[PDB]
């Protein structure tokens, strides 16, 4: 994992992977979405990640 | 209507009116129309 | 045959005021979108 002033940024495209499927489990401490709802993840479609 | 139980430490801030998570999404909810309290304590000297 | 415009008029201030009707259907007014199948698409109830 990098340092916070040279960040890495991985571009995600071409394919259809559940999200919740992921955010399904634990592991976490914080999980906040701005713009959209983490349980309406799954009927979207987007362009990039 | 008192509803008394415990959990995990994390998912306290899962007893909300109007929220998504593991626990509030599977094991208890509570409508966006709440009215009343929620009060909560550690435990595991009991 | 070659004077109307009293007639013209009010028929060009309805359609006017019409389409201005129309054409606010498609405004935010401070919103993510001017859709409801898009902020009931990627937003939670609440």
């Amino acid at each position: 994992f990098a340092s916070v002033y040279a960040w890495n940024r991985k571009r995600i495209s071409n394919c259809v992977a559940d999200y919740s499927v992921l955010y399904n489990s634990a592991s976490f401490s914080t999980f906040k979405c701005y713009g959209v709802s983490p349980t309406k993840l799954n009927d979207l479609c987007f362009t990039n990640v | 209507y008192a509803d008394s139980f415990v959990i995990r430490g994390d998912e306290v801030r899962q007893i909300a009116p109007g929220q998504t998570g593991k626990i509030a999404d599977y094991n208890y909810k509570l409508p966006d129309d709440f009215t009343g309290c929620v009060i909560a304590w550690n435990s595991n000297n009991l | 045959s070659s004077a109307l415009g009293k007639l013209q008029d009010v028929v060009n201030q309805n359609a006017q005021a019409l389409n201005t009707l129309v054409k606010q259907l498609s405004s935010n007014f401070g919103a993510i979108s001017s859709v409801l199948n898009d902020i009931l698409s990627r937003l939670d109830p609440p």
